[PDB]
RNA sequence: GGGAUGACCCCAGGCGGUAGGGGAGCGUUCCCGAUGCCGAUGAAGGCCGACCCGCGAGGGCGGCUGGAGGUAAGGGAAGUG
RNA sequence: GGUGGAGCCUGGGAGUGAGGGCGCGAGCGAUAACGUCCGCGUCCGAGCGCGGGAACAACCGAGACCGCCAGCUAAGGCCCC
RNA sequence: CCGUGAGGGAAAGGUGAAAAGAACCCCGGGAGGGGAGUGAAAUAGAGCCUGAAACCGUGGGCUUACAAGCAGUCACGGCCCCAAGGGGUUGUGGCGUGCCUAUUGAAGCAUGAGCCGGCGACUCACGGUCGUGGGCGAGCUUAAGCCGUUGAGGCGGAGG
């Protein structure tokens, strides 16, 4: 038996312009950013590594035709609707959560996952009113 | 020094005793007997009993100087039920409990000044 | 047991629409009051066992004796009377000083009421020689009237 | 004889008790509801003592794959270039390199890429 | 022995915590204009009453 | 300094002093040294080679106050009718204090 | 198999388990051992213990509580878990 | 050839005689059933204890003495979970 | 106590050596206390020795009000106790379908179990069949009974 552990590093402000990339081949990069997969401290259990901050929405570009197929049904509402909602409508209104339910996949179901989405700060870009502090990982 | 109080087999139970003491622990003793003197249950009686036989024991006793005390821990507990029969429907006849009660009024000093 | 306790043999409870569970009589073993299920019943214990190893288990009784050293025979007590005071003093000059206890085999019985009364002595009829009372003992001392008559007991 | 069973049955329970302070509700205050989860808590002692094993190699290859990419490979290619130099070293207990004195991994790294580059 | 019946015994948990809002308040107290013991309030308790309160034994 | 050693079976870290637990060995007294394998050398100027084979030219010295604790261990196994309580492993360590590489 | 017996010492295998079969044991009550040995310089019992020994069943030791009985090694009979 | 919890015999003790899935060969059924009845297996039964199969007795991998914060692997995977 | 009745039919022991079983205060209507006193001991104070557990409280430590669970376990981390190493907590992660019975199969939405404490179920008599420790061994062997004891056993060959 030896000592391993990390201790409360400062954290990392990363950026990611996501202009071009898709969702999705982006987001596993950056739940992967999000948990501490690239750092080597990483507990499974104290949500070190980044604070992911994604900018420039919507034109994230899907894959093949995605147009009106891509249903976002998540929301039961509570008797009668499953209520459905494609990615033209996602990205028209509020687009700023085709990231979020991305990632929020992608990240684990626990308590660590749910203060792990906190981390990432989904904006509709550029100027994402929050910031002065970039390491802009491309 | 802490007076004891303890008013054993008070005949009350002693869940509802436990709902009037809890107003009364921690309090200074000026304040909680005109606290009990108009707290609207049945275990503000037997507990107001306790409270002025404390106060007594820790002066007449104990030497403890009636103006600075309030009550340290109170405290109720289960004594032996007195179980009687209440007959119902069909013969069934359950086993009504007049449960009993212990009562215990600890009195400390708070500090001189 | 259960049919022999001073209970009932009433069915308790009518078995269908009580809810409790089945039972017969209160006298049943799995009730509080009840008998016993297995409980022991007065037998005797006692059981043949073959001669030859009776006569075998007092022969190496005091051959166990005689093979340590802690065998005594002798014949004119010096204590008559059966006065303690005779046999204490005839065993100071015997070699039985007090502290081993001895099985005494006498036939002659005001000795053995002299030595029936000590916390070290087994006083014993020259016939009911037997091996428990042997060997809960250290020595042995036996008369000449009682080792002929074992002698001549066992082969 | 009658064997009353009287103080061996408390000193049972009392040792289930002991073994079992802790527990949530009978479940730890029960003597017949600690033994169920006293099987139960032993037979998880028993499969986590063997899974932490292989929790803690799925957690040192994480730390592997972790800091070989920040030298520029990955853990597949880096582990067959070291079973191609050919060692027991870094042994993945040894993610400790990794972690702490980095410069001993940022040469086995070189020795990994080397011998499988 | 009908109809509705507790499936399971809630235990301590569930029985200690409905038994939170059952703390008993304690009374309202003011210290009675004339003489200074604790009346509630708007209480004609025994000492005086009001001013010129309807009185127990006092002139 | 700085040492990386099997020893029993398991590779542990090694420093200039400290050891613990090393998988009880056949080396019997207190004051007994002991060579076992060093694996990647050390990171100082002198040193720092990663070794193949785990063939370092030179050893450690390994003194120990060898003893088995019993730990706290009811290893109790469980399926259904079926109760498996008796196998605790006090699983017997040996205690080596490190001198040098 | 090694054994200059002390059969401890190693060697090749094996070692999931229900019904079951078989072998070791630990405990409780009682008895022999006991007219003995412990015990108010505290018995059985109770509460603890992070100690000790035993794979475990359990056994010791220590601390209080208890205020008077307990019973060794080896054995025996069970109203024995 | 085969030293294996192989065999053969005698004696003691059994349990079991409600099985099931899958594969293959068929019957009955409808070239239906997680259907039913067999034969050869296998596996669960008692191995779901473990890995994969999302979960899942019998599908795939594999027979769990215990430990280890060591390693190589099978089915299965290798973007994240 | 139930039953009209025949009948059924309970529970319920232990203060201490001695009642010396608490004079006298103080609170309270009293009960009950607190002093004082007794006594070695009064959490031995009266349906009173020990007085466990379920249960119910109070005080303290840790912990929880964005969490998900057959309630655990493993792993780290945080914090008060001991300062080597520990136990107590549990924040997060990983993993986890209760026990018994009956089952082809049970977490099972099959059965039983509110919890705790006690009582509770392979024995025994006489025969038989195999084994084993013994004795004797082509011999073996007592039964009832008789005689004697102190928790002495011999004699008894009818018979098997
Ligand atoms: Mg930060
Ligand atoms: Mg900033
Ligand atoms: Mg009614
Ligand atoms: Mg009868
Ligand atoms: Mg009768
Ligand atoms: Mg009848
Ligand atoms: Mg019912
Ligand atoms: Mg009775
Ligand atoms: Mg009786
Ligand atoms: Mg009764
Ligand atoms: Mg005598
Ligand atoms: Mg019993
Ligand atoms: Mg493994
Ligand atoms: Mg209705
Ligand atoms: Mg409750
Ligand atoms: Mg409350
Ligand atoms: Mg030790
Ligand atoms: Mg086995
Ligand atoms: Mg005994
Ligand atoms: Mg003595
Ligand atoms: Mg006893
Ligand atoms: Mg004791
Ligand atoms: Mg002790
Ligand atoms: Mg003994
Ligand atoms: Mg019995
Ligand atoms: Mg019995
Ligand atoms: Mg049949
Ligand atoms: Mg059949
Ligand atoms: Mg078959
Ligand atoms: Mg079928
Ligand atoms: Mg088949
Ligand atoms: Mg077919
Ligand atoms: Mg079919
Ligand atoms: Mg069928
Ligand atoms: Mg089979
Ligand atoms: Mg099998
Ligand atoms: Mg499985
Ligand atoms: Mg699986
Ligand atoms: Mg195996
Ligand atoms: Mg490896
Ligand atoms: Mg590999
Ligand atoms: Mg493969
Ligand atoms: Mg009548
Ligand atoms: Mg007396
Ligand atoms: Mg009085
Ligand atoms: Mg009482
Ligand atoms: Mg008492
Ligand atoms: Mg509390
Ligand atoms: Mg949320
Ligand atoms: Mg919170
Ligand atoms: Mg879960
Ligand atoms: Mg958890
Ligand atoms: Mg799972
Ligand atoms: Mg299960
Ligand atoms: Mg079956
Ligand atoms: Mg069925
Ligand atoms: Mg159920
Ligand atoms: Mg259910
Ligand atoms: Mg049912
Ligand atoms: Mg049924
Ligand atoms: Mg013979
Ligand atoms: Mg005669």
């Amino acid at each position: 038996m030896k000592t391993y552990v990390p201790k409360q590093v400062e954290p990392r402000w990363v950026l990611i312009d996501a202009e071009g990339k898709t969702l999705g081949r982006l987001a596993t990069k950056i739940a992967t950013l999000l948990r501490g997969k690239h750092r080597p401290d990483w507990t499974p259990n104290v949500a070190m590594g980044d604070f992911v901050v994604v900018v420039n929405a919507d034109k994230i570009r899907v894959t093949g035709k995605k147009l009106e197929q891509k249903i976002y049904t998540r929301y039961s509402g509570y008797p009668g609707g499953l209520k459905k909602i494609p990615l033209e409508k996602m990205l028209a209104t509020h687009p700023e959560r085709v990231l979020e339910h991305a990632v929020k996949g992608m990240l684990p179901k626990g308590p660590l996952g749910r203060r792990l989405f906190k981390r990432l700060k989904v904006y509709a870009g550029p100027d994402h009113p929050h910031q002065a502090q970039r390491p802009e990982k491309l | 020094m802490e007076a004891k109080a303890i008013a054993r087999y008070v005949r009350i139970s002693p869940r509802k005793v436990r709902l009037v003491v809890d107003l009364i622990r921690g309090k200074s003793l000026e304040e909680a007997r005109n606290i009990l003197r108009y707290t609207n249950k049945r275990g503000a009686y037997f507990v107001a009993k306790v409270l002025e036989s404390a106060a007594a024991n820790a002066v007449n006793n104990h030497d403890m100087l009636e103006d600075r005390l309030y009550v340290k821990a109170a405290y109720v507990d289960e004594g032996p039920a007195l179980k009687r029969v209440l007959p119902r429907a069909r013969g069934r006849a359950d086993i009504i409990k007049k449960r009993t009660s212990h009562i215990t009024v600890i009195l400390g000093e708070k500090h001189g000044k | 047991t259960r049919g022999e306790v001073a209970y009932s043999g009433r069915k308790i409870w009518p078995q269908k629409h009580t809810g409790r569970a089945r039972h017969g009589d209160i006298g049943a073993p799995i009730f509080v009051g009840g008998g016993v299920v297995f409980g022991p019943k007065p037998r005797d214990y006692s059981y043949t066992l073959p001669k030859k190893v009776r006569k075998k288990g007092l022969a190496m009784a005091v051959a166990d004796r005689a093979r340590e050293g802690k065998l005594l025979l002798v014949e004119a007590f010096a204590g008559v009377n059966g006065k303690t005071k005779e046999f204490l003093a005839w065993a100071k000059e015997a070699g039985l000083d007090g502290s081993e206890s001895v099985l005494l085999v006498t036939g002659n019985e005001l000795v053995r009421r002299a030595a029936r009364n000590l916390p070290w002595v087994v006083t014993l009829a020259p016939e009911g020689l037997n091996v428990y009372d042997i060997v809960r003992t250290e020595r042995l001392v036996m008369d000449l009237d009682a080792w002929e008559v074992f002698q001549n007991r066992i082969g | 004889p009658r064997a009353k069973t009287g103080v061996v049955r408390r000193r049972k329970h009392k040792k289930i008790l002991k073994l079992a302070k802790g527990y949530w509700g009978l479940r730890s205050k029960s003597f017949r509801k600690a033994r169920e989860t006293l099987f139960a808590a032993g037979n998880y002692a028993y499969a986590h003592r063997k899974r932490r094993k292989r929790d803690f190699r799925r957690l040192w290859i994480v730390r592997i794959n972790a800091a070989c990419r920040q030298h520029g490979l990955n853990y597949s290619t880096f582990i067959h270039g070291l079973k191609k130099a050919g060692i027991e070293v870094d042994r993945k207990n040894l993610a400790d390199l990794a972690v702490r004195e980095p410069q001993v991994f940022a040469e086995l790294v070189e020795r990994a890429k080397a011998a499988q580059g | 022995a009908k109809h509705p019946v507790p499936k399971k015994k809630t235990s301590k948990a569930r029985r200690d915590a409905r038994r939170s809002h059952h703390a008993l308040t304690p009374p309202t107290l003011v210290p009675c204009p004339e003489c200074k013991a604790m009346k509630p309030p708007h209480t004609v308790c025994p000492e005086c009453g009001y001013y010129a309160g309807r009185k127990v034994l006092e002139v | 300094m700085f040492a990386i050693v099997k020893t029993g079976g398991k590779q542990y870290r090694v420093e200039p002093g400290l050891k613990l637990r090393v998988e009880k060995l056949d080396a019997e007294p207190g004051a007994t040294v002991e060579l076992p394998v060093l694996l990647l050398g050390g990171e100082k100027t002198v040193v720092g080679t990663p070794v193949v084979e785990g063939a370092s030219v030179v050893a450690e010295v390994l003194g120990h106050g060898r003893g088995k604790k019993i730990l706290v261990s009811k290893f109790k196994a469980k399926v259904q009718y079926r109760r498996k309580k008796g196998h605790r492993q006090p699983y017997t360590e040996l205690l080596i204090k490190e001198i040098r590489g």
